[PDB]
């Protein structure tokens, strides 16, 4: 006796019995709006998602209230929903993203498989047996679409009769795939290649949501008519409708243990495949390995390097953000946090792992463990406009700038010891960057006479950089190991380079500048905000050209791309913290030490007291 | 004693010549932009210019009685000097390029200088001598003088830059300025004559006054007022720092406004303005296009001229010999015209408010203003059967031709259809009919009916995409369209034989006809121009003013012939009936009615 | 577009023969300057800061160049 699984946006519901008394069971319920439902029958886990709530979610078949978020970030129409009751793996397609992804039956080791060329990718298929999975994607261009469950060989079968094309669901005892279609209204057949496209149920009649099917009985559901429907698996006939009265049907599958038929898995329990993601494969070895989004894998193969190693960092208004510099998704932005209000500047330390980034409504400095409980408050008093913000990696001090009270102040990454370096009555300082070594930090500023200053890294020797033909300066990236340093200006709409002395001066593009900017320079790339803060692009520094890496993505207001753990350059404050008892603040010259307010520098030039 | 005045954006205030002494706001009220500045010691009150508001007021020192005495046609009022003995206020505006003149209430306003204008911009006043003197900044800067008519214009001196703060040292019969191209501040006899440089060592030199022996100027880039010896240059002091935008100053002194003219004394008997000059005392003035009478005292207004409307403005310009400029008719209910017309009985100007779809009545003084039809309703086009004191006008929401008296109250439809659509529209009721193009959807036409709706016949259904405007002779019998897409003007018999193309070449958008005399003007929107044509053909096309922005109407007014307006059969008592007066071919008259009513048994009710 | 005398932001909302200068504390449409006609010369680089009267640019195959002390527009 078939039972039927079927969505129901407030519920998920079993039914079917052998067709009789209408048990129709509620399976889970007090869901908001599901769409999407798969089983692994084995471990008697039911999955589905949630389309209100951006989650794909599990629960336990038996008597329990046991449910799980699964997924539960950078989900925006999951409407398709696979499970590889073999290989143990997740697959899920995100019409609205337009992505396909696979992760562990517990969320975990998330990669992303597709995310090219995807028009609305819906319903999804699973083969085990062999290393195919099949969706369907649909726009301006529909078709079906087969490669392998591990990212490889991706080719379109069947790119013609379709509009909308509809559920897919497949005949692993004759070795063909049906599919429906929500417009034209046929049910269809192949083999599992593009190969044999015969007509099941040709003719108008059907209009299908979502397919499945159990010994030569094809089932469908009919939201519109609010019905499940049936008929031969060969040709239209027996077309009856299984009792069904039922309050918007979505995906449904025939709940059997048949409909999964188990195997040897091409990886053993040995291995466990890699180290972490083995996917079914056509390939020889019938197993793949891959690693997590963003991180690359080794030249063996199998082993999976540890994280990303550039890092491009984003501030929204109220979420912080991270791209992966690693590989080519790029667009796989992954957030976190709480009560961040209005974000503005953001910085790196590879050294811990901090962020730490300003926010101007809250006005404090703050700092986390990326996706870590990393996040403690750093500075909360004496905050104005904290408009940017340098992690000091090797003295280990943070400065950041203030446009309201118009200062440059220091203080440990731990935001003690702080000290005023820079106070202008006119000018008000925006942007900073620093120099560790070589002991120079610039910074742009804006007022009556916008210019680019200098200093060392206690604010001793001001140099003022830069002076005419600068509206509103925004950006200030810096090139090291090249000595040209990068800023924009929103007033004149033009990125211009420099020599790190003033001098070789020039515009490099042309551009519609943002009042509050985004941009960073890491490895011959520079990485800013577009003038309607809902895309990035990347810049060649040498060679000119652009490129938009990710759009969509509204109210960005800071960047920072930096290496995770690489660090570069050092001096003699990294020594003990230079011999002073409280501030090291290098310089070309040399060190200097200095003291919170209040303080007294002893004739040591080394040590602070209280008078 | 003689205290400091100057102007300074959002306020005006006054300090001593004291170094650092106080500085103090005099109290005013929503003052945006204060830029020109003068004062009237005998009254105790100061004027001052407003280019953000684009307006000129005064009030007492008390900062009481503020008031707005220029409200209309200005652009950016960079100079105005008060005439202490006539009583009369002089402005500059290098927006509009004329130099005027009013009484110092503000009535009687006269444009004195408006050809030959390139950017006027400081003025000085010598009521004891006649003489008025302004710096120009155009191409080529300079400093010009006048008679304080507007007579006898001539360059004083021609080498300089950008002159500003142009100050007259009365006593010494000298001339100070600075400039604003060479950073100096020099001097001359009233002749421009015997030119020094007073000082040339200053970084940012902008406002300028004098007083006794002393110069005082503003400086832009050392935020100051600074003093000097004004022969020598130098015994300099500062006498206030730190002032941001410091834009015009003046000396408060009784010193500064004394003298004596025929103009002070009874105002020279001048019926409205009494305006100095160098030889012959002084000679009576009038408002914009009124004429001085024989009597060389008293004023008459113009009898005829012609009225064009903008979006935001209507316009009077009169056609003399002398080329007089077109004025801004102090309308303060104007804001969205679409369409004008001209009661010449009771000699008022009516319009429709596109936005508030309203048609309001108001002299061109602006004052006895009237709403005659308000609201869905939606005026397009109007006019003024003179005659029944009836307007004709048509709406471009229930597309009908309604009629309504002058006083506010309906009469009724007259003309009403399932795919009519009535759009531009002129009455005739001296012959009994009506004119209006009907813009049926893919089919327009020009027609003519009864003035009660009847008798309706199709005079052009060919040759026809956009008829937009139409114009009518009486005396001649003769029609005139225009039509926008067609980019022509068209003429015709009333019955709408002998069909003619006037004009069809250098025309792009035309929206407004008009006769006046035996020529026929016309407004082209995009062409930003007036132009007009010679009816008979004997002189050729002119043009009559160009680059006037977002034209939408114009509109000849002729002198009413009273004698020969009662000549008309429904001129009194309208005809004996109760709503519409029609006129036979024999000059006899029967009555008719809106199309809700019906003519009674005594064929004059309805 | 934009003729002398009107509001405008940009060089580019102007007509063919007009460029967007300030005129006290917005901008206008001014005329560009002819052969002849006098040009703006700033001796301080703050001095253009604090122009609030600012005059177009010389045209087409004008130089804006000193009398032979005012600076006309002269060919070059
Ligand atoms: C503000 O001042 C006006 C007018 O100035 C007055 O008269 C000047 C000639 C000079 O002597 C000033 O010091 C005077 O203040 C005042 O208007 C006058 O008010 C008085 C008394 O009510 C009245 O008799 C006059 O006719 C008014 N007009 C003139 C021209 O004298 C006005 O009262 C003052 N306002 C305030 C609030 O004090
Ligand atoms: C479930 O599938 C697994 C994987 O195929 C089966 O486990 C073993 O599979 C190998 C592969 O051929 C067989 O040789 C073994 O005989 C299987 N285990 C044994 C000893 O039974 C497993 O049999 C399947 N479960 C069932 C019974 O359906
Ligand atoms: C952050 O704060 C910690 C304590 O919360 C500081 O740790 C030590 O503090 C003492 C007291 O001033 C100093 O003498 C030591 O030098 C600090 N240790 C180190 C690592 O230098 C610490 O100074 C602050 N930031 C750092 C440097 O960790
Ligand atoms: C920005 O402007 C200031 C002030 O004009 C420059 O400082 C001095 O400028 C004067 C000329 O105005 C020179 O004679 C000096 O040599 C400048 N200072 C010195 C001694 O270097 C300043 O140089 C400008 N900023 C830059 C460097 O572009
Ligand atoms: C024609 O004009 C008259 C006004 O001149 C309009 O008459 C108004 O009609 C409304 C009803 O729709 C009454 O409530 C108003 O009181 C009338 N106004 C006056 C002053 O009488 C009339 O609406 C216009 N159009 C038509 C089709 O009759
Ligand atoms: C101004 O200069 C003149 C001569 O240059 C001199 O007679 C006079 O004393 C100076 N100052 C004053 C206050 O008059
Ligand atoms: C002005 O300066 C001159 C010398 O530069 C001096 O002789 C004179 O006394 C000063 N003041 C007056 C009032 O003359
Ligand atoms: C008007 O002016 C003329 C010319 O000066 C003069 O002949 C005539 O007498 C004047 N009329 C008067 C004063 O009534």
């Amino acid at each position: 006796a078939p039972l039927l699984l079927y969505a129901n946006r407030r519920d998920l519901r079993l039914v079917d019995a052998t067709n009789g008394k209408e048990n129709a069971t509620i399976v889970v319920g007090g869901l908001e709006d599901a769409a999407a439902v798969d089983f692994v029958f084995s471990h008697g886990l039911i999955y589905w998602s949630d389309v209100s709530e951006e989650a794909i979610k599990r629960t336990e078949f038996n008597k329990t209230e046991s449910v799980q978020n699964v997924v539960v970030s950078g989900l925006l129409s999951p409407d398709g929903l696979a499970c590889d009751w073999l290989g143990e793996k997740l697959y899920w397609t995100d019409s609205e993203t337009n992505r396909i992804e696979v992760s562990n039956l517990d969320g975990s080791l998330r990669k992303v498989l597709f995310w090219q060329e995807l028009d609305q990718p819906r319903a999804i298929a699973l083969d085990p047996s062999s290393g195919f999975m099949y969706w369907t994607d649909w726009g301006e261009v529909p078709k079906i679409e087969r490669a392998g469950m591990d990212g490889s060989s991706r080719f379109i079968i069947i790119n013609s009769e379709i509009y909308w094309p509809n559920g897919l669901t497949l005949d692993y005892e004759e070795q063909k795939l049906y599919w429906a279609d929500a417009k034209l209204n046929f049910i269809h057949k192949s083999n599992l290649d593009g190969t044999n496209r015969q007509a099941v149920v040709k003719g108008s009649l059907p209009h299908p949501f979502a397919l499945t099917l159990f010994e030569d009985i094809l089932y469908w559901t009919d939201w519109s008519t609010h019905s499940i429907l049936a008929c031969n698996k060969y040709t239209g006939e027996g077309l009856r409708e299984i009792h069904s009265d039922i309050f918007s049907p979505m995906d449904i599958h025939a709940f059997s243990q048949q409909r999964q038929p188990n195997a040897t898995n091409p990886c053993g329990i040995d291995n466990g495949g890699c180290s972490h993601l083995c996917l079914m494969s056509p390939v020889k070895p019938f197993y793949q390995c891959a690693c997590p989004t963003g991180v690359k894998l080794l030249e063996n193969g199998k082993t999976c390097k540890d994280g990303a190693t550039e890092l491009l960092l984003l501030a929204r208004r109220t979420d912080l953000r991270r791209i992966s510099l690693d590989t080519p998704d790029f667009t796989d932005i992954v957030l976190q946090l709480e009560d961040i209000r209005h974000a503005i500047a953001i910085d790196y330390d590879p050294v811990e792992g901090y962020i730490y980034w300003t926010d101007d409504e809250v006005r404090a400095i703050r700092r986390s463990f990326i996706d870590g409980s990393g996040s403690q408050f750093v500075v909360t008093a004496q905050i104005a406009h904290p408009d940017g913000i340098a992690v000091d990696w090797v003295a280990r001090n943070l400065y950041w700038t203030d446009t309201g009270t118009d200062r440059i102040e220091v203080t440990r990454l731990n935001g003690t010891m702080r000290k005023i370096l820079i106070s202008e009555d006119l000018e008000e300082p925006r942007a900073i960057v620093l120099d560790p070594m070589v002991g120079y930090m610039y910074w742009t500023d804006w007022g009556e006479i916008p210019k680019i200053e200098r200093a060392a890294l206690d604010g001793s020797d001001r140099v003022v950089l830069v002076n005419t033909s600068l509206g509103w300066p925004n950006g200030l990236a810096l090139d090291y190991d090249e000595g040209k340093i990068y800023w924009g200006d929103a007033k004149t709409d033009k990125i211009e380079v420099m020599n790190t002395d003033g001098t070789g001066r020039r515009v490099l593009v042309e551009d519609k500048i943002p009042h509050i900017f985004g941009f960073t320079l890491l490895g011959d790339y520079v990485y800013w905000t577009d003038w309607q803060r809902r895309s990035i692009e990347r810049v060649h520094k040498r060679s000119a050209e652009r490129e938009v890496i990710i759009d969509q993505l509204p109210d960005l207001m800071g960047l920072k791309a930096t290496n995770v753990h690489r660090v570069i350059g050092s001096n003699p404050c990294a020594e003990e913290n230079g011999g002073c008892s409280h501030l090291c603040l290098y310089r070309p010259q040399g060190l200097r030490c200095a003291c919170p307010i209040g303080f007294e520098l002893i004739s040591d030039m080394k040590t602070c007291i209280v008078p | 004693e003689a205290f400091l005045l100057f102007s300074r954006r959002a306020d005006i205030r006054r300090i001593s010549l004291e170094t650092n002494n106080n500085n103090v706001a005099i109290p005013l009220t929503g003052v945006k932009e204060a830029s020109a500045l003068d004062f009237d010691v005998t009254d105790n009150r100061i004027y001052w210019t407003d280019i953000s508001l684009k307006t000129i007021s005064r009030a007492f020192m008390n900062g009481s009685a503020l008031e707005h005495v220029v409200e209309f046609g200005l652009d950016y009022p960079e100079g105005m000097a008060v005439d202490w003995l006539g009583k009369n206020l002089y402005w500059a505006d290098t927006g509009t390029n004329r130099i005027e003149v009013s009484k110092l209430d503000g009535q009687h306003r006269q444009v004195l200088v408006w050809k030959d204008l390139d950017s006027p911009r400081a003025l000085a006043l010598d009521p004891a001598e006649g003489f008025m003197y302004w710096t120009e900044w155009g191409g080529k800067p300079k400093i010009d003088r006048a008679a304080m008519d507007g007579s006898e214009r001539t360059t004083l001196v021609p080498n300089v830059g950008r002159a500003n703060g142009l100050t007259i040292d009365y006593a010494k019969r000298r001339l100070y300025w600075t400039d604003l191209d060479t950073n100096l501040i020099e001097s001359s006899n009233m002749l421009g004559l015997n030119r020094e440089v007073i000082a040339d060592d200053l970084p940012h030199p902008f406002g300028l006054t004098q007083y006794q022996d002393y110069i005082y100027w503003t400086d832009w880039s050392r935020r100051s007022i600074e003093r000097a010896n004004k022969t020598s240059g130098q015994n300099r002091t500062i006498i206030q720092g730190h002032l941001d935008y410091v834009m015009d100053i003046l000396v408060f002194h009784s010193s500064r406004q004394s003298g004596w003219n025929e103009c002070a004394s009874s105002n020279g008997h001048c019926s409205h303005l009494c305006l100095a000059v160098p030889v012959g005392g002084f000679v009576c003035g009038c408002p914009a296009h009124y004429s001085l009478n024989a009597d060389n005292r008293t004023c008459s207004a113009p009898t005829t001229f012609l009225l064009f409307s903008q979006k935001s403005a209507i316009n009077r310009m009169v056609i003399d010999e002398q080329q007089s400029p077109d004025i801004i008719l102090p309308i303060h209910s104007l804001r969205n015209v679409r369409a004008i017309d001209y009661d010449p009985l009771d000699k008022q100007l009516y319009w429709i408010d596109s936005r508030q779809n309203m048609i309001r009545k108001a002299q061109e003084d602006g004052s006895q203003g009237f709403t005659v039809v308000v609201s869905e309703i939606q005026p397009y086009d109007l006019s003024i059967d003179i005659y029944s004191r009836y307007i004709y006008w048509t709406c471009e929401a229930t597309n009908v031709i309604n009629v309504t008296r002058l006083d506010g109250r309906s009469v009724g439809v007259v003309l009403k259809g399932e795919q009519d659509r009535p759009r531009a529209i002129v009455v005739n009721p001296e012959k009994g009919y009506m004119y209006f193009t009907n813009l049926q959807e893919r089919s327009p036409k020009i027609e003519r009916a009864a003035l009660d709706g009847t008798e309706r016949e199709v005079l052009f259904f060919s040759g026809l995409s956009k008829p937009i405007a139409l114009a009518l002779d009486s005396r001649l019998g003769k029609l005139f369209w225009a039509d926008s897409d067609l980019r022509r003007i068209e003429s015709s018999d009333l019955s709408g034989a002998n069909r003619i193309v006037l004009e069809d070449s250098n025309i792009l958008q035309p929206v407004g006809l008009t006769v006046f005399e035996n020529w026929l003007y016309w407004i082209d929107k995009q062409q930003q121009m007036i132009e007009k044509i010679d009816m008979t053909g004997r002189e050729g096309r002119t043009k009559v003013q160009a680059r006037i922005a977002q034209l939408s109407d114009i509109h000849a007014v002729k002198e009413l012939n009273l004698q020969e307006y009662r000549q008309h059969p429904c001129a009194q008592d309208n005809g004996g009936c109760s709503h519409i007066c029609l006129v036979k071919g024999d000059g006899t008259t029967r009555c008719s009615c809106p199309m809700h009513l019906v003519l009674l048994q005594d064929e004059l009710s309805c | 577009k934009g003729q002398e005398g009107s509001v405008c932001l940009r060089s580019s909302d102007c007509a063919s023969g007009l460029c967007c200068a300030r005129h006290f504390w917005s901008k206008i449409c001014k005329p560009v300057l002819k052969e002849g006609q006098v040009c703006t010369k700033h001796r301080r680089k703050g001095s253009h800061g604090l122009e609030i009267f600012q005059r177009c640019y010389c045209g087409e195959g004008l130089s804006c160049r000193i009398q032979k002390r005012l600076h006309t527009c002269q060919r070059h």
